[PDB]
């Protein structure tokens, strides 16, 4: 047609990463 | 049609056709300063010492369960 | 009962103003960022996720006994960066219009007196780094309560105070069972020159300079809740009064009390520390504590449970507090009440106290 806790700590990072990126 | 009025440290009240039924006088604290269950729209004469308080609360129960209510200033 | 209160000018700089914090046990200086954050923390106002916030607080006052006795609050902030924070607040204390009335003809013209008390104070915050913000605060307090007679002056008492606050808010840090926030607070209030009533030099009263340190920690689950636990310390920074005897039985009383007024403020900031021959233990009933519960549903309902608690030795102001909030689109309301626990009769039992706040202007994210 074309382990919470470790999920948690990564969506973490992402939003980390995304919002320095976006802003610069 | 009520008024409160403070002359020399006596309060008088003035009601236009309408008969009290009890008066209550209150502090700014709050505390009960005087009550009398016998209105008969006369004077009244609180103790003069009141330790630097001049605000004072009225409240008038007329014939009806009705309250109103006056802050004045003790002069 | 209350043994020795510290007597300090002013009073009504020390209540709690809105609701918000009123619900949480009259503790702001460790809580989330938010409009009201100006009595409590202003240094936070640099952490707002809003741009630009407008508040109105109503806290009356025997409410059973007479209206418009009451203590309202207009608190006003902008950001202008993501570092910075201009904000601006009013307090004002009054009894409303009263009537000066004699017989006297009752058709006759009459005077209106209106003894009120306000405080007005405009704060800058700063962030340091992107977790700690500090703030300075200039406020002028007023106070015309007295009603003017023959033999009685009804002139205005003034006075100026300054505010050094900090605000300490980490970045979400997930743990085994929840992803939760820390934050911390100082807050060092109206350092000022005495307030004369009378004015007087000789007869000055200290204002009521004081020290809050908080801390919290927010739990956050599921994305859509959030429990904020939050505790205050609250410490005044007067000096003591003598108390039955500190070694002729009134000659030695007068003379203490002699030496106690003739105190500066500067230096009875430190003479509020220690002045006792005991540790720790025996300064510690000078503390007054608070712990505060806020359970945060979609950041759009909010549930709060305060415990405040003086030493029945000074005060004795022991409550419980409940607070609810809710947020519409732009505009949020405040409901606060309180179940006092202690002898002495709170002024503000079986009172409502209400508040509400437009948010408007940018959006800022959370580090
Ligand atoms: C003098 C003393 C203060 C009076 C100033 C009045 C200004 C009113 C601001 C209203 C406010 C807060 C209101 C809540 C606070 C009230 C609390 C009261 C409690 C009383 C106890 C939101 O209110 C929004 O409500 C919206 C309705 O849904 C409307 O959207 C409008 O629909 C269409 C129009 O029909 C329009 O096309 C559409 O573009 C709008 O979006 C607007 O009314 C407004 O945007 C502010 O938010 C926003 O408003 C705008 C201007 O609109 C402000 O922009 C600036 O305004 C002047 C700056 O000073 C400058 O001149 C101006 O250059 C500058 O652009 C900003 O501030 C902005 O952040």
């Amino acid at each position: 047609n074309r382990p919470a806790m470790a999920d948690r700590q990564k969506a973490l990072d992402e939003r980390r990463a995304a919002r320095e990126k976006l802003i610069e | 049609s009520f008024y409160v009025s403070v002359k020399d440290k006596t309060i008088k009240l003035n009601s236009t056709e309408d008969v009290m039924r009890e008066v209550s006088i209150f502090d700014i604290s709050g505390k009960l300063l005087y009550n009398n269950k016998k209105v008969e729209n006369t004077e009244f004469q609180v103790s003069n010492f009141q330790s630097g308080n001049q605000v004072l609360i009225v409240k008038v129960t007329l014939d009806n369960g009705n309250i109103i209510t006056k802050k004045i200033v003790f002069n | 009962d209350i043994e020795r209160p510290i007597t300090t000018g002013v009073p009504f700089l020390l209540v709690a103003a809105d609701a918000r914090a009123a619900g949480l046990g009259d503790q702001g200086v460790a809580t989330s960022s938010d409009v009201f954050s100006q009595q409590w923390n202003p240094a936070k106002y640099a952490f707002a996720e809003d741009a630009q916030g407008l508040s109105i607080s109503y806290t009356p006052y025997l409410t059973d006994l007479a209206n418009d006795i009451s203590l309202g609050q207009v608190t006003y902030y902008n950001k202008i960066n993501d570092r910075s924070a201009f904000a601006g607040s009013f307090r004002y204390f009054g009894f409303g219009g009263i009537e000066l009335r004699q017989t006297g003809d009752p058709n006759e013209p009459t005077r209106e007196v209106n003894p009120n008390e306000f405080a007005l104070d405009g704060s800058y915050s700063l962030k340091l780094s992107e977790t700690f913000s500090m703030a300075v605060a200039a406020r002028y307090i007023r106070s015309n309560l007295k009603v003017a007679t023959e033999e009685i002056d009804a002139s205005a008492a003034g006075s100026f105070a300054v505010d050094v606050a900090g605000f300490y808010q980490s970045e979400e840090i997930a743990y085994s069972d929840f992803n939760g926030r820390w934050r911390a607070g100082f807050n060092i209030q109206n350092l000022g020159p005495k307030i004369s009533y009378d004015h007087d030099d000789l007869s000055a009263n200290f204002l009521p300079a004081n020290l809050r340190v908080g801390g919290g920690f927010d739990f956050i689950f599921d994305d859509y809740n959030k429990l904020g636990v939050s505790l205050e310390l609250t410490k005044l920074l007067v000096p003591t009064p003598p108390g039955p005897g500190t070694p002729s039985q009134s000659q030695a009383d007068e003379a203490n009390y002699k030496k106690y007024k003739d105190i500066g403020w500067v230096s009875g900031i430190f003479k509020s520390f220690g002045d006792a021959p005991g540790g720790f233990s025996e300064e510690l009933k000078e503390i007054t504590y608070s712990a505060a519960a806020e359970y945060m549903y979609q950041d759009a309902f909010a549930m709060r449970l305060g415990y405040y608690h003086e030493s029945p030795m000074k005060g004795a102001k022991q409550f419980f507090s409940l607070g609810a909030g809710f947020k519409y689109s732009m505009i949020k309301v405040d409901v606060s009440y309180l179940f006092s626990a202690s002898k002495v009769k709170n002024p503000l039992e079986n009172t409502l106290r209400f508040s509400l706040t437009f948010n408007f202007g940018d959006k800022y994210e959370t580090y």
